């Protein structure tokens, strides 16, 4: 996961300060914070006094302080705070530009971004601008990866996606296929697709006529909620409205007809911001309108089959005939290598198969899952959850494509005292960050977690 | 606390022994090796060795499976 | 079409301070595939549940466990107020497997002498889990039946989906000649309720007996952690309590003092019995049409109550469970959960 | 995992009058209300749509305020409506304020109020079986007069705890008025593993709100800030009214008394007690 939040912090301070100016932007970014960052930052919003880290170092009780160490590295990344190496301690205070920027919005703020949209008769119906918007997303979804009908008109997105090469298709031959990114795009359920899209919109439209901060207000104007009346009319900058028009063009904005009206608050914009229920000519049966067959029996058996929905499945299994109910096929360890023929590992498929086609595997996945979590300490025999026989069937299917091993971390040396090593030996076993180690070398290639927990046990 | 880090790749030296001169053939961006089971690369250029890692492995092998 | 007790004759003396040592069978009978793993393993699964719940609903009681293997009975847990020792015992017993046959009389007498140190106030009772159709008795059972009833220890047992007349007689014989205590199972949930009804105290009509007052005190928590030191176990305790009389640093335990031997309790266990002592009458389901009350729940906000002349949907019923004393309604989900968990009738609570 | 903050706030005009009476009338619980609402909005703004509920207990009844059972039939545009809808309830309850409202001072419907919301919460918990919320409630007390320590309602209070402990939910409580440090609340919030504080009336407590009530929902990774000790030397001798530390239970009645009882027929149940047991007790 590219973790757009990492890009969010990636932007420098002044542009963050440029984004810190808008309380609505200050507001939206808050929900990204962990509850540590969420609650604790709220405190310094009010008591106007920089607090040295020693108080906060003292605030957290036993295990959970690593999140503070996670938090401090996190907040430095987006520079929401201002560290002060004043008195040998770390005299931490907020970045009020954001801190006081949101502080106004806390008690009925004057954040024009929050008030840019006009509350009016939000006449956008359930199916209206959602069925089309979902159909737009579905239509481009079929077109982008390659569906029976490619009705997606996002040429600029296609130019951006083709230029970004995220859709691994031969643009010279006009191919629009799911490459490593495109197949990885299948991994992104709802937001993830929009995230790379949001990144693609950011990456594509980010240099020429950027005005991103102004667009960001429009972005978070879309990100905030449904515009209702006067949205496009009033709350729309040149980039913001154009981006809103661009966002409205892609269906992610369910703008009213004629492209000139108040903001039509389609569900699409909220959903990527939501991370919640992902539910979207005149007939539509769901969720089980699309379904397939995947179980411990290792076979495909469909009684629903939605051509775009089943188009995803057929890329890693041979298909014989799309029945009225069925997509006739049988999964084989070679069949999954059809994805590996593209190089797509059946690794996203692990969760995906437990996620997708479940409309036809509600009973089977539930019989697989069997709620075997509370009984796990008591009963030690799991019921194929998640299917290890399939995993075994999957794992040795990869035997065709072999010979890769590497690991992430950092080189660690200059270690002298074994007591602490022995102390950390169990303490690392207590904290469980061990990819691999060896006392023969006292050297390992892992993250920086072990030092910080040793740092803040009894020091100050 | 100064760290002599690098783009560590841990494996057996077998195809790495190939990779050594092969790196010198592919301009050798695998920089540092404290011990034989290790390879450190240049972050802007890590994957180019791993490019032909596929290419050399697939050029003619092609899985005949008679 | 209702399955309810006509009335609940609770109002008075029940089995509150209890000394129950339930006896299990560990035989080839419990090995058979009557339940999905088997009888025993599912039973051990089932039996585990009641232990804490017994200590939950009746923390004022003490309990040990005895099994019966290969024509011999074996105690497997000490009569104690802590679930954990009992709880951890079953884990080994879970990994242990039933064998041979049960010896009823061995359990009869091993438990019989086991309950001898029990005080009068602590009510002696035994429950049996039996799977076979015959016993293994070293002597006259009726003599032991005579001995037990002479000890004035009523007993309820639950055999499998069958009947044993002497066991039917025994539950009769133990319980003042009143046979309502040889109920047997026919289903696992029907078995589950057996646990559910077991936690309840046992009022029927207690003969006018010597009733004893009780004196004790509350414990006082220890605060320091670094001062870790224990006396009831000669350990180091990073936090404990203090006896009201002996004033000993005692770990967290609602049990009796270990020095001057007095019960230590704060408040919680006491009021557990209270709602048991004086429960409520079931919230009467008010009629579909003869009620004509507010179209909402009372404890909760369930605006839907029927279906309003919707053919049979409204003629079905009206979720209008109304407590009689408060004369206030309640949705079935609310009302059942009320009587399930917290009696506390807000309509009766409000006055 | 979001949270369900369900404020169970007493509304006694005498307590509100006491809130004006204690200290001065330099701002009533309206100032407290002013602090609450913006602080209340922080809850939903904190977590991913963490819901709430509001119920108040007047001297002769109780009622939901936020939940808004079917009656008709800015800040993200959600706080505006929810609070304003709630705003009307209190002003509707402002209409619900007259001598009859001032009459039933003998009755205390708060006892039912504390219990009643939990069922609704459990009912909410029941319907919210999917995506279980790590919830916790809040209760507030305007330190009132004419009743130093109401005890008739204390017995049901104990019952709520066992359910509440079973319900697995901490509770925050703050007393605002005369410094009658309610051991009940001191015990109860400690029993329910919460917090009790006796703050003053006219202080601006949003910082107190936002700080002292930002702990329970799901995290609890921080050193707790409990009030003074939570000793459990329990209720007074019911016959005497004086606290007993060496417990003295009458019988199955469980009457809590001192060394007082005559050995027969405690003043909580008509049960003559064994003289021989009393004589054995009198052996000291
Ligand atoms: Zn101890
Ligand atoms: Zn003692
Ligand atoms: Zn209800
Ligand atoms: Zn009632
Ligand atoms: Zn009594």
């Amino acid at each position: 996961k590219h973790s757009v939040t990492q890009y969010l912090e990636e932007i420098p301070q002044q542009v963050q300060n440029r984004l810190y100016t808008s309380p609505a932007t200050c507001l939206a970014i808050y929900r990204i914070l962990p509850p540590l960052a969420k609650f604790f930052i709220m405190a310094m919003v009010f008591n106007e006094n920089e607090v040295p880290l020693l108080d906060l170092d003292k605030w957290v009780n036993s295990n959970g302080k690593l999140q503070f160490q996670n938090a401090i590295k996190s907040m430095k990344s987006l520079h929401l705070l201002i560290p002060n190496k004043s008195s040998g301690t770390l005299m931490i205070n907020l970045n009020p530009t954001f801190k006081i920027s949101l502080r106004n919005a806390l008690t009925g703020g004057e954040v024009q971004n929050s008030f840019g949209v006009v509350v009016e008769e939000n006449v956008v119906s359930l199916d209206l601008l959602d069925e089309y918007s979902a159909n737009k997303w579905e239509t481009i979804l079929h077109f982008m990866v390659g569906t029976p009908l490619a009705k997606i008109p996002s040429e600029k997105v296609l130019n951006l996606l083709k230029h970004s090469k995220l859709m691994e298709e031969v643009n010279s031959t006009g191919e629009f296929k799911i490459t490593n990114e495109g197949f990885q795009f299948l991994l992104q359920e709802i937001n993830s697709q929009l995230w790379t899209l949001l990144l693609q919109y950011l990456k594509m439209i980010e240099t020429s006529k950027m005005d991103l901060v102004d667009v960001l207000h429009f972005i978070f104007m879309l990100g905030a909620l449904e515009v209702g009346k006067a949205y496009k009319i009033d709350a729309l900058s040149e980039t913001q409205r154009i981006m809103l028009q661009d966002m409205r063009d892609y269906g992610l904005v369910f703008q009213k007809h004629s492209n000139d009206s108040i903001f039509y608050p389609t569900k699409l914009a909220l959903m990527l911001t939501s991370d919640t229920k992902t539910i979207r000519g005149l007939k539509n049966q769901d969720i089980p309108d699309g379904s397939l067959i995947v179980e411990t029996n290792f076979k495909i058996y469909s009684y629903s089959n939605s051509p775009l929905q089943i188009a995803v499945l057929s890329l890693f299994v041979h298909l014989k005939a799309r029945f009225v109910n069925m997509v006739l096929g049988q999964i084989t360890r070679e069949s999954i290598r059809r994805a590996l023929t593209n190089g797509i590992t059946a690794d996203q498929i692990i969760a995906y198969l437990e996620t997708h086609a479940h409309p036809q595997m509600r009973r089977l996945a539930e019989e697989k899952l069997e709620k075997k979590l509370e009984l796990d300490p008591n009963c030690k025999e799991p019921l194929q959850v998640l299917p290890p026989t399939v995993v075994d069937q999957i794992r040795l299917w990869q035997l065709e494509l072999d010979r890769v091993i590497t690991y992430e971390g950092s080189l660690y040396s200059d270690f002298e005292t074994s007591q602490e090593y022995n102390l950390l030996s169990k303490y690392a076993q207590d904290i469980g960050v061990l990819l691999w180690k060896d006392d023969k070398k006292k050297k390992f290639f892992i993250s920086k977690e072990g030092n910080s927990q040793v740092l803040d046990f009894a020091k100050r | 606390a100064r760290a002599r880090k690098g783009a560590l790749v841990q494996c057996d030296p077998s195809i790495k022994a190939l990779i050594l001169q092969i790196d010198a053939k592919m301009s050798d961006i695998v920089l540092e090796e404290l011990d034989d089971t290790h390879l450190l690369v240049n972050p802007s250029k890590v994957e180019f060795v791993k490019h032909e890692l596929n290419r050399l492995l697939s050029k003619n092998i092609y899985n005949p499976m008679d | 079409k209702k399955r309810t007790a006509k009335k609940n004759i609770t109002p008075y003396q029940r089995g509150i301070i209890r000394s129950l040592i339930l006896t299990l069978d560990c035989s080839e009978a419990m090995l058979e595939k009557d339940l999905r793993p088997n009888r025993h393993a599912m039973i051990i699964q089932y039996a585990i549940d009641f232990v804490h719940e017994f200590f939950d609903q009746n923390p004022i009681s003490q309990m040990g466990i005895i099994i019966m293997r290969n024509g011999l009975a074996q105690l497997v847990s000490q009569v104690s107020g802590n679930p954990q020792d009992h709880i951890d015992a079953l884990k080994s017993i879970r990994k242990q497997e039933p064998k041979g046959n049960p010896s009823l009389q061995n359990a009869l007498e091993m438990a019989r002498g086991l309950l001898l140190p029990v005080p009068a106030h602590c009510t002696r009772e035994v429950l049996i889990v039996f799977g076979s159709l015959s016993t293994t008795d070293p002597g006259d059972i009726h003599q032991t039946i005579d001995s037990l009833v002479s000890e004035k220890i009523r007993v309820k047992v639950l055999g499998l989906s069958a009947q044993v007349a002497i066991c039917k007689e025994l539950c009769k014989a133990t319980n003042y000649g009143d046979e309502s205590f040889y109920k047997i199972l026919l289903d696992e949930t029907h078995l589950k309720e057996l646990f559910n009804e077991a936690v309840t105290p046992l009022p029927v009509n207690k003969i006018n007996k010597g009733f004893t007052l009780v004196k004790m005190g509350f414990p006082t928590r220890i605060f320091e952690d670094t001062p870790t030191f224990c006396s009831c176990h000669s350990k180091l305790v990073y936090g404990g309590y203090f006896c009201p009389n002996c004033h000993s640093k005692v770990c967290s335990l609602p049990t009796v003092c270990p020095c001057c031997d007095l019960m230590l309790i704060l408040s919680t266990h006491l009021a557990r019995s209270y709602h048991h002592l004086m429960p409520l009458k079931t919230f009467a389901e008010v009629p579909t049409t003869e009620k004509f009350r507010s179209e909402d729940c009372f404890s909760c906000q369930s605006r839907f109550p029927x279906x309003x002349x919707x053919x049979x949907x409204x003629x079905x019923x009206x979720s209008r469970y109304r407590c009689e004393d408060c004369k206030q309604e309640f949705c079935v989900d609310c009302d059942v959960f009320i009587h399930e968990i917290l009696h506390n009738c807000p309509g009766c609570e409000s006055k | 995992s979001p949270s369900l903050l369900t404020v169970i706030i007493e509304i006694a005009p005498k307590l509100w009058t006491t809130f004006d009476e204690e200290g001065n009338e330099k701002g009533s619980i309206i100032k407290v209300l002013e602090a609450l609402i913006v602080f209340l909005n922080a809850h939903l703004a904190f977590n991913s749509a963490n819901k709430v509920a509001v119920i108040a207990a007047y001297s002769q009844g109780i009622k939901y305020l936020y939940p808004e059972s079917t009656s008709a039939l800015x800040x993200y545009r959600r706080f505006r409506n929810v609070d304003e809808t709630l705003v009307e309830e209190i002003y509707k309850l402002f209409e619900l304020e007259k001598k009859q409202i001032e009459q039933n001072s003998q009755r205390s419907t708060l006892a039912g109020a504390m219990s009643a919301g939990l069922t609704y919460v459990n009912r909410i918990s029941k319907e919210s079986v999917t995506t279980s919320l790590k919830s916790r409630l809040l209760v507030l007390t305007c330190g009132s007069g004419s009743s130093k320590d109401e005890i008739f309602q204390y017995i049901p209070i104990m019952n709520c705890i066992f359910s509440a402990t079973k319900m697995k939910c901490p509770i925050d409580v703050v007393k605002i008025g005369g410094s009658k440090e309610s051991t009940f609340l001191q015990q109860t919030t400690d029993a329910t593993n919460g917090v009790y504080l006796h703050v003053e009336s006219t202080e601006g407590l949003i910082q107190y709100l936002a700080t002292a009530m930002f702990i329970d929902p799901s995290l609890r990774p921080i050193i707790v800030k409990p009030n003074h000790g939570s000793v459990d030397f329990r209720t007074s001798c019911y016959l005497t009214g004086r606290v007993v530390a060496v417990g003295f239970i009458c019988s199955v009645c469980l009457c809590v008394l001192s060394i007082i009882p005559p050995g027969n027929k405690c003043p909580a149940c008509d049960s003559q007690f064994d003289e021989h047991v009393i004589a054995k007790l009198k052996r000291k």
